[PDB]
């Protein structure tokens, strides 16, 4: 006999907003991975991807990519995952100098001339240049994070269709940027309508939850994308199409309770 | 001595709100940004933390 | 030529809203009370270093300082910021221009942007290549110092620009004092407002008195 | 490589799916003596 706490009651959740800014521009990958003339590993590009919509699934289903490694973001959740600014890094460098290219390593490709951090988001995407820059191909040469350094310290290469470990290797090393701002490249995902007062699971610009969007009269300032909580999570966003801001309170919960006199 | 009690027991409840914040090891400390970000057989090393 | 930077240097740290809250953050701010140098534009613009990111204000009157070139060497021999701001566009480039020994203006290019009573709060700094310029305008009367008071420091622009700065320069109008202050690693306790606004701001190093309302996080130290 | 518990691909995802608690061994070698030929009867989806 007495009052028993059992259970947690929590309203479900009725539908799925998906939400992300009303851009249809597509991004210039190809002008990436399919360009004439890659730069040397001492002077790599680095161009910025932006105010675009970037397939990712493309890039994951060709079979022309020698090994395709993402550190940090496991490349099948690229679609609805979507970023700020995202950088591409081409360089070509000797077949067994890809290894050395992780957050982590060590090495003459690691400490002298291409960095990376050890705290890297982002995808290493590596394949081989055996029928393009191989000829004695010599324009390749070799000399903190992501510093390109414009007896001598530089070293150049030498690349024959003759020579697998000294094949030229076409890398691309695509740097994505998380930090909470106004995102511009986000994949190709739909947005539907927008409800509110309504228990719903939503999703700004790749922030997942579920919550009760309310309007609010929390002004925000024109830079400013989240509202926090003390708790880190988030309790306010703007509307990345219509820009108004909306309050998520979490859906309606409580303890359950079973007062009972005993079952004898 | 009674504003002592309320005040350690919002001071103890305000330090394990706050504890939420904290990244303990893992990349994140927003738990659906692991989720929405990390594969399961990498995610769950990172919950685990 | 030094003068006092009361409560100067504080600006939004990151692009999250927050209200009501003494948040503690750690980033490269310029301390409270330090030496802001002040310089002419009267009857002055040398190479100044940038050691660790860098102040700026300007009590303008009749907008005679217009322009900005960072960089190392400034002679088109490594790339160098050049925001020129004639009245009514905010025209921002990153050639390798051939200055002049003294550039100034008469009353491989990477990238480009086009768009006393006023204190032009300005904070230039890099974090890893990304170049963010934090802003801020007010309506002052005053011409000899920087106003007492307190106002907080809103982003416009972030560049990816990439560029190593060591040593930069000013440009003028000519036909207005300018102060360079210099950032740290001070950690401080922000107070937002209910609307999210900094209306107050503890430097953790600055006194003594100052740590106890840090390790409290309150300002009023009991 | 693609036949490890965790690893995708288009081996993994497609035709051959591993379980991430897998109990057991991949034993792989060669066939260069026998199965090459131009050998087309080895198809994937």
């Amino acid at each position: 006999k007495g009052i028993y706490q059992t259970s947690n009651f929590r309203v479900q959740p009725t539908e799925s907003i998906v939400r992300f800014p009303n851009i249809t521009n597509l991004c210039p990958f190809g002008e990436v991975f399919n360009a004439t003339r890659f730069a040397s590993v001492y002077a790599w590009n680095r161009k910025r991807i932006s105010n675009c919509v970037a397939d990712y699934s493309v890039l994951y289903n060709s079979a022309s990519f020698s090994t395709f490694k993402c550190y940090g973001v496991c490349p099948t959740k690229l679609n609805d995952l979507c970023f700020t600014n995202v950088y591409a890094d081409s360089f070509v460098i000797r077949g067994d100098e890809v290894r050395q290219i992780a957050p982590g390593q060590t090495g003459k490709i690691a400490d002298y001339n291409y960095k990376l951090p050890d705290d890297f988001t982002g995808c290493v995407i590596a394949w081989n240049s055996n029928n393009l820059d191989s000829k004695g191909n010599y324009n390749y040469l070799y000399r903190k994070p992501f510093e390109r350094d414009i007896y001598f310290p530089l070293q150049s290469y030498g690349f024959q269709p003759t020579n697998v470990g000294y094949q030229p290797y076409r890398v691309v090393v695509l740097s994505f940027e998380l930090l909470h701002a106004p995102a511009t490249v986000c994949g190709p995902k739909k947005s539907t309508n927008l409800v509110k007062n309504k228990c719903v699971n939503f999703n700004f610009n790749g922030l997942t939850g579920t919550g009760v969007l309310t309007e609010s009269n929390k002004k925000f300032l024109p830079f400013q994308q989240f509202g926090r909580d003390i708790a880190d999570t988030t309790d306010a966003v703007r509307d990345p199409q219509t820009l108004e801001i909306l309050d998520i309170t979490p859906c309606s919960f409580g303890g359950v309770s079973v007062i009972t006199p005993g079952t004898n | 001595k009674l504003q002592d009690v309320v005040n350690q027991n919002a001071q103890a409840l305000n330090t394990l709100v706050k504890q939420l914040s904290s990244n303990f090891g893992a990349i994140s400390s927003v738990l659906n940004d692991i989720l929405s970000r990390l594969c399961p057989p990498e995610a769950e090393v990172q919950i685990d933390r | 030529a030094y003068t006092n930077s009361f409560t100067r240097g504080v600006y939004y740290p990151d692009k999250v809203f927050r209200s009501s809250v003494l948040h503690s953050t750690q980033d490269l701010f310029l301390p409270f009370f330090s030496n802001v140098t002040w310089f002419h534009a009267i009857h002055d613009n040398p190479v100044l270093p940038f050691n660790d990111g860098v102040y700026f204000a300007s009590t303008e009157k009749s907008n005679i300082i217009r322009g900005w070139i960072f960089g190392t060497t400034l002679d088109s021999k490594t790339q160098s910021l050049l925001i020129v701001n004639n009245a009514t566009n905010v025209v921002i480039k990153v050639c390798e221009f051939q200055f002049c020994n003294d550039p100034f203006l008469g009353v491989n290019c990477t990238f480009e942007y086009v768009s006393f009573k006023n204190l032009r709060e300005f904070v230039f700094k890099n974090i890893d290549g990304y170049f963010k310029i934090y802003s801020k305008h007010t309506p002052i009367n005053l011409v000899r110092d920087l106003p007492q008071g307190f106002s907080a420091l809103e982003p416009l622009v972030d560049l990816p620009i990439g560029i190593n700065i060591t040593r930069f320069q000013t440009l003028l109008a000519l036909h207005a004092a300018y102060y360079v202050g210099y950032l740290q690693p001070r950690t401080f306790l922000l107070k937002y407002n209910e609307n999210g606004t900094i209306t107050d701001a503890v430097d953790c190093a600055l006194d003594p008195l100052s740590e106890t309302k840090c390790t409290l996080k309150s300002f009023t130290v009991e």
